[PDB]
RNA sequence: GCAGUCAAGCGUUCAUAGCGACAUUGCUUUUUGAUUCUUCGAUGUCGGCUCUUCCUAUCAUACCGAAGCAGAAUUCGGUAAGCGUUGGAUUGUUCACCCACUAAUAGGGAUACCCUACUGAUGAAUGUUACCGCAAUAGUAAUUGAACUUAGUACGAGAGGAACAGUUCAUUCGGAUAAUUGGUUUUUGCGGCUGUCUGAUCA
RNA sequence: GUGAUUUAUGGAUUAACGAGAUUCCCACUGUCCCUAUCUA
RNA sequence: GUGAACAGCCUCUAGUUGAUAGAAUAAUGUAGAUAAGGGAAGUCGGCAAAAUAGAUCCGUAACUUCGGGAUAAGGAUUGGC
RNA sequence: UUCAUCUAGACAGCCGGACGGUGGCCAUGGAAGUCGGAAUCCGCUAAGGAGUGUGUAACAACUCACCGGCCGAAUGAACUA
């Protein structure tokens, strides 16, 4: 048929060490919770 | 459709009667054409042997 | 093409796009049709929908009874004012344009007709044939 | 629409129906919008989201609405119908109670279309047109409950039998476990159980049948019991209304036997009970399952009754059963007869001999045409099928005629010279005009004319 | 909106050779004797037809009805040579040629280019190589009668023998539908330096395929090549360039006669009752006369006039009524296409106008 | 009497024509019709595929009666040769030159009399008693001038438009001499010459024909043998 | 949206220090379709074409499932992007919304000679020159409607009524062709015409 | 200041005229369906 | 000569025969033309192209500052001996 | 992991049993284990509910859930990752 496009697993880079750089933050926001 | 299963089978089998048919006695005809082509320039070449 | 019409229609060569008038050939004593519309169109970018004869149109009346006039009706090409092919071997054609009115279902609206139509349409449509005082 | 109500395909419960309309409109109206793109844009595209979805979703109601009848002022016999069969206070307030869910639709719509011009940012247009969504989604979900009884009213409603009050009919009724199912079966093309059980036919069957050229109908009752005479059950009630209103005879189908489940004088006073139901309507009784009474020994008391039934103006009875042909369609004719009752040039002949009308011996010698025989006439069409079909079979137009002679029937005419083609020489003595040319040109070779 | 053009003859250039070269063949059947599966002839001109209609249902069912055909010279065929083909996992390979120990200074000029000064040593050895024995040949002739699953046979046609003048001949190959190659091979053999007709390969209620090169009109750009309208890249974008001379194939052609040269009155339907040749007055427009066989055949074949065509017999078991109806001619139009023709014969010339200062 | 019906339509007698020695068809679609036709009379008489400038329509462009045949100029020696290959040599045929072509709209005709349009020529207005011995009458029903089409004939009887008054049913039927009835045919088509055709012996309507419009045209042609 | 109920679970352990899954209830502009002509600061520069390709979350065309589907057609859903999606009416403005056809008239995205790309065209070198052929690869196109029959069939009470097969036409697209018809003229081929020049005709 | 005429940021009106601005009717036609050809 | 003419066309007196040439007709351009059938539907937009245009006979409305509008409109006619 | 059953016979599978007042109460025109609301028990019982589904206009008939037989070893439920 016409078989459907293939998204990448690429470089690509905003995800990836930028993104979990403030999910990093993110863990910060854990911690500033978890005084509650 | 061109291309349909339905209408192919149903035109194959209507292929494999009357039209085949035809076309297989048309080509015995046209073979007894083919060769006495080959008598009649046969027996010109005889009227050039004699 | 739409229920009435008995028969297939078989290609002429098209002289009437929209926008185009022609003569009113009944006993209504309406006089005049200005073409809107085709039934059996074709669908292409920038045409101009064309009729020819034994179609079927929407129009309306320009001139004839006041009462039918500001209102659409449908209507019959009877005259086609451009050369065709019959395939009986001739080529041909009327000299005028004209269409006579009819219902939706092929029923003629008038009970008479003035003048010649062609043998397509008279081939066509029996109560064209049936209402036609002429034939070619 | 009156006599038919057929165009209305479904109504779905409000689960379904705000699944269906959001499924749409996910699908049809594009789904990507970043940021960075305009707010021009982004509120475009809510905007005409939630437009479409308010189009989806009265685009619906419409087809509810308009497709149901509108029962006010549309015939008192069906609205009638309608009063015993499916709950008139239900049907009118749950159809005004989705008409105003359409208005309801409307002014959210124009509420929200109204803010969006407004739209500033993703955390407050994103929301609202989720909370625009929602809320028409929560008319949705208030508007579940009566959509159920309105599909269950919709499937009946497509599948009821239809009868015009204003036209000839036949309102043939009988008692329960009286054979008129049988008798009704077979005397018109109609499918009716014929198991003898009280209730067998639950709703007005119609049957038809024809007579003096005439179409007419045939409306069975499911059977009654008036003991309160005021109040009686929705199947009850149908055949009362069809009595009330239906313009036209009215037939009785008597059982003076014991295959009931009441004894005989139930019988007479529910006759007594129904009588001001008879005002215009040329009563006719007839008693059937006669074969195995006979009631000619019947006995003196319920011969009075049956002189009894007699005071009313119009009564006839007769006597009919159920395998016998010849007096059950008597009785149908002059029946038939009762609703009637209830309901060119001259030539001169301007000459002095007759004008009378050619028809040839053969036409009256021949034989009319037997559909089936072993041997018989063609009907060629039949002899083209057998070789070829109805639309590829050639047929010769030679060969079937009549000539000086069949051999050269099948000749080609040549038709056609060099030029003048032939059918304008065509006649007989050409060679005495050859001859008479044939002289002239003897004539004239000796003159020295062509020297 | 649709695409304003097709994308299947995308590279529209002009092809190599005016001979469009055969392709596709329908396969075989070894239970029949042979039958040449292609012919080729030259097209000359155009004519009106009418027609008795035999089809059963339509609206024209046993009427006359006007149409167009088109004609083609078809002199006899001879053939020259054959070749064997094999199988292999690379596709087909030429194996041998074998020759017919005389050959005509027709196609003698075809393999050369430059005739006159040339010596004309064209097979000189091979027809030494035909010995007392033919002992090479017939070893490499029953190579080609153990090997090669199919065959083709070679022909030239007899140009000199058309009103045209070209003096060159157009070797073709043509493959078979018979069985046996042993037998078509030895078939081959005894037709060697023999010649075959187009009513022994062809005959009336048939359909073809017509495989040729068409008219050039040279470099015409977008607006009459695409009938594309008027006021990076893709290839697809309806962009200027050559026109015509494109090979082509045109296929489910009916033909209506099959003509004879020996046969006068070749004009002649059963109606006309005229001895008249179809070659109609004032010659064919830029080809002469007809005096051969020939073809009739409706529609329009793709090429120009005095080009070649090339033959195929409709290559499957066709389905259509259309494919299998009886045709019954009424009458050929034998009118002079130099002008609005008229008049059939210079005697009906004659007889309309009478005679003339110039007559006496 | 029978309905039948012609491909899907109920006008019979535009597509073909009767009369009491033979009858005509066309060739539209399927050899049905004529099987039909057949089914009813058989080989009493011939029943014959024809066409008129291969022409459908022989119904309305024709017109004849047992005694003469004629044929509008358009028609062609084919069909005029095989029109007498077809019949018997007892019936005349013959092919008639005019300015207007639609004969069988403009003649109303049983086998002594017929009616035709006020303006038709006197040539042929003399020929067609010349060939069928019938007496010609130049006249209009209620105005509506096409007498062909909006009336059908017989010896037994006759038919005309619904909208004619009884005046004009009553001095028509001192005309035509057969008693009238101001009918209709297929719930009320007006064109009754196309929607239905009658000889002495038969009638044929379209299946749309009703049972009170049977019953009438069958009074009032007499085709029974009780009637 | 807000506020409860129901409360799988979570909590140094936990109902009750507290959250919380899914449903439910609260009106949110009117219980009998009576309507209400509500467009209430659209503040931006694109708008409208020539015209190519791609995505599907399909509007018809395919094949299918279930639905009170007796049929016709419709209501949904599934695989489906191979092929198709119009002519007009109205504003500088895209905002706004009708008429009619057709099977439908779905939604979206993407100066210029210079080198590149695209469309086309020759070309020495393969010991030569020539003919015939193979076909790695690349591109690929056909589409839809209507109609005779089946068949007024079964089904339906009737109104109504397809179907499968057999058969013919037609639409939109593509490719050829000049028989014929119609258009075109420097054949300046044949006539004719106004003014003028070679005395006049002629030419 | 203002700009002919009737009756002074000037008020109602106005025949003729304007390379002044807008709507519509006739015929006209390749603006278009739908493009084709010829000439320097 | 022409004709209203000093418009345009042709010619005598007189003067140039200068403007880089040659061979070829593929598109498209630039200027100039013709096209059936319909007749402004197209287009923001009758942009441009095209229509009548010259001379005589009749005739030419409303409105007006009565002076005009007015070649109004609109119909017929136009050669040679 | 934790609950459970088990050669004193685990589960699958085959067969039978699956009773009364009872057709329980009004509801109804008809509603008897199931169109439906309230209730919902006791005798014998190995077990059998005022009775899960099949379905008659009603009834009727059939099945498991509840038990026993014939075969003999493990097996089921919930939860976690």
């Amino acid at each position: 048929m016409r078989v459907r496009k293939r998204q990448s697993r690429r470089t690509s880079t905003k995800l990836k060490e930028g993104i979990k750089k403030k999910a990093s933050a993110h863990r910060k926001k854990e911690k500033k919770m978890a005084k509650k | 459709s061109l291309r349909a299963s339905s209408h192919l089978n149903a035109k194959s089998v209507k292929r494999r009667g009357v039209f085949q048919k035809a076309v297989d006695a048309r080509e015995q005809r046209i073979s007894d054409k083919l060769k006495e082509d080959l008598l009649k320039q046969k027996l010109e070449d005889l009227k050039k042997k004699e | 093409s739409g229920n009435g019409a008995q028969g297939t229609k078989f290609r002429i060569s098209l002289g009437l796009p929209v926008g185009a008038i022609m003569n009113c050939a009944d006993n209504s004593g309406a006089r005049n049709l200005y073409i809107i519309a085709v039934k059996g169109s074709g669908s292409r970018l920038n045409r101009l929908p064309a009729a020819s004869l034994g179609d079927m149109v929407m129009a309306t009346v320009k001139k004839g009874k006041p009462e039918l006039r500001k209102k659409v009706m449908p209507a019959i090409v009877v005259r086609q004012a451009k050369s065709w092919r019959r395939r009986d071997g001739v080529f041909l054609y009327f000299e005028d344009n004209a269409g006579v009115i009819a219902n939706p279902k092929g029923e003629m609206k008038g009970s008479a007709i003035t003048g010649p139509v062609g043998k397509e349409c008279a081939d066509l449509w029996p109560r064209v044939a049936s209402n036609s005082g002429v034939v070619v | 629409m009156q006599l038919s109500w057929k165009d209305i395909p479904t109504v779905a419960p409000a689960n379904d129906l705000l699944d269906i309309v959001l499924n749409r409109t996910q699908r049809k109206t594009p789904t990507v919008i970043r940021p960075g793109f305009k707010i021009t844009r982004i509120r475009a595209f809510y905007m005409r989201k939630v437009k479409y979805t308010g189009e989806g979703f009265v685009e619906k109601f419409e087809d509810i609405l308009k497709g149901f009848p509108n029962i006010n002022d549309v015939h008192p016999f069906h609205r009638d119908l309608m009063d015993t069969l499916y709950e008139k206070n239900h049907y009118k307030i749950s159809l005004a109670a989705i008409s105003r869910a359409k208005s309801l639709v409307e002014q959210v719509a124009r509420d929200y279309v109204r803010l969006l011009k407004f739209g500033q940012s993703l955390f407050q247009c994103k929301q609202l047109k989720r909370a625009a969504l929602g809320r028409m989604a929560t008319i949705v979900k208030k508007l579940r409950d009566p959509l159920a009884y309105l599909e269950q009213v919709r499937q009946h409603i497509g599948r009821l039998p239809s009868i015009d009050p204003n036209t000839r009919t036949l309102l043939i009724c009988g008692y329960p476990n009286v054979g008129k199912s049988s008798f009704l079966r077979c005397i018109t093309k109609s499918d009716v159980d014929v198991q003898p059980y009280a209730f067998t036919t639950k709703s007005l069957y119609v049957g038809h049948f024809d007579y003096k050229y005439l179409r007419f109908q045939a409306i069975d009752t499911p059977g009654i019991l008036d003991r309160p005479t005021e109040e009686m059950n929705n199947i009850e009630m149908q055949s009362i209304y069809a009595i009330a209103h239906l313009r036209s005879c009215v037939l009785y189908f008597m059982d003076l036997s014991e295959q009931c489940g009441f004894t005989i004088e139930a019988q007479v006073k529910l006759f007594h009970s129904i009588k001001p139901l008879f005002a215009n309507k040329s009563v006719m009784v007839v008693i059937n399952k006669t074969d195995i009474i006979r009631p000619e020994d019947l006995d003196e008391e319920r011969a009075q009754l049956l002189e009894s039934v007699k005071e009313v103006p119009g009564v006839e009875i007769m006597t009919s059963s159920c395998q016998l042909e010849e007096n059950v369609m008597e009785v149908r004719n002059k029946a038939c007869e009762k609703l009637l009752a209830s309901r060119v040039a001259q030539p001169q002949a301007r000459d002095d001999v007759k004008r009378t009308p050619f028809i040839p011996e053969s036409v009256k010698n021949l034989k009319k045409y037997d559909p089936e025989d072993p041997n018989r006439r063609k009907l060629a069409r039949d002899i083209e099928a057998e070789n070829g079909g109805a639309g590829v079979f050639n047929v010769n137009l030679k060969d079937k005629y009549l000539l000086e002679d069949d051999e050269w029937k099948n000749d080609i005419m040549p038709e056609i010279l060099d030029g003048k083609n032939v059918y304008d020489f065509l006649d007989p003595e050409i060679a005495a005009k050859l001859q008479a040319l044939e002289e002239e040109e003897e004539k004239l070779e000796n003159e020295g004319f062509y020297n | 909106a649709p695409r304003h053009g097709h994308l299947g003859f995308l590279p529209r250039k002009r092809a190599a050779s005016i001979r469009a070269r055969v392709k596709a063949f329908p396969k075989d059947d070894r239970s029949k004797p042979v039958a040449l599966t292609s012919f080729l002839g030259y097209k000359a001109g155009m004519t009106t037809i009418v027609r008795d209609l035999d089809r059963p249902g339509s609206k024209f069912h046993k009427r006359e009805v006007v149409e167009a055909v088109t004609v083609v010279d078809t002199p006899p065929v001879v053939v020259v040579g054959v070749v064997g083909y094999v199988e292999t996992p690379r596709g087909l390979r030429s194996l041998t040629t074998v020759w017919a120990e005389h050959l005509s200074d027709e196609v003698k000029r075809r393999f050369y280019k430059n005739w006159y000064k040339s010596k004309k040593k064209a097979f000189t050895k091979y027809s030494a190589k035909y010995a007392q024995d033919g002992a090479g040949i017939e070893r490499e002739l029953a190579r080609i009668k153990k090997y090669a699953s199919v065959v083709r046979v070679l022909v030239h046609t007899q140009i000199r023998k058309t009103p045209l003048a070209q003096k060159k001949a157009h070797l073709a190959e043509i493959q078979l539908n018979g069985g046996s190659i042993s037998e078509k091979v030895d078939w081959a053999r005894e037709h060697f330096e023999k010649t075959v007709a187009v009513d022994s390969v062809f005959e009336q209620n048939e359909m073809i395929d017509a495989i040729a090169v068409t008219k050039g009109h040279g470099f015409e750009g977008v607006t009459h090549r695409w009938g594309t309208k008027k006021l990076h890249v893709m290839w697809s974008v309806a962009r200027a360039g050559q026109r015509g001379y494109h090979s082509r194939t045109s296929i489910n052609h009916k033909i209506y006669r099959v003509g004879k040269g020996d046969d006068e009155a070749n004009g002649a339907t059963s109606f006309d009752r005229t001895k008249k040749t179809i070659t109609p007055m004032g010659g064919f427009v830029h080809y002469g006369e007809i005096k051969n066989d020939f073809i009739m055949v409706k529609g329009c074949i793709p090429g120009n006039r005095k080009r070649i065509v090339t033959l195929r017999k409709s290559l499957y078991t066709n389905t259509s009524r259309k494919a299998l109806e009886e045709v019954s001619l009424k009458w050929i139009d034998t009118a002079s296409k130099f002008g609005k023709g008229r008049f059939q014969t210079p005697a009906e010339k004659h007889a309309f106008m009478g005679t003339l200062k110039k007559d006496l | 009497a029978t309905r039948t019906q012609f491909e899907n339509s109920n006008e019979i007698g535009v597509f073909s024509k009767l009369t009491n020695t033979y009858c005509l068809v066309a060739v539209g679609g399927s050899e049905n019709f004529y099987s039909a036709f057949e089914a009813e009379l058989g080989d009493a008489i011939p029943i014959v595929h024809t066409t008129i400038a291969g022409t459908r329509i022989i119904g309305r462009m024709t017109a004849g009666n047992r005694r003469g045949l004629l044929v509008p100029t358009q028609t062609t020696d084919q069909e005029l040769q095989h029109l007498r290959n077809s019949l018997p040599d007892s019936v005349k045929i013959q092919r008639v030159e005019e300015r207007l072509s639609a004969l069988g709209n403009v003649i109303c005709c049983n086998d002594y009399v017929a009616l035709v349009h006020p303006d038709i020529d006197r040539e042929t207005e003399e020929l067609i008693s010349d060939v069928l011995g019938v007496e010609v009458f130049r006249q209009t029903i209620s105005g509506n001038i096409l007498v062909g089409s909006y009336c059908s004939l017989s010896n037994q009887g006759g038919l005309v438009h619904p909208q004619t008054s009884v005046q004009d049913q009553e001095e028509l039927s001192s005309l035509l001499q057969v008693p009238l009835v101001a009918g209709t045919v297929n719930r009320g088509s007006s064109v009754v010459g196309a929607g239905m055709v009658v000889n002495d012996y038969l009638a044929v309507t379209g299946l749309d024909t009703t049972a009170p419009e049977l019953s009438v045209i069958e009074s009032i042609f007499r085709l029974q043998d009780a009637q």
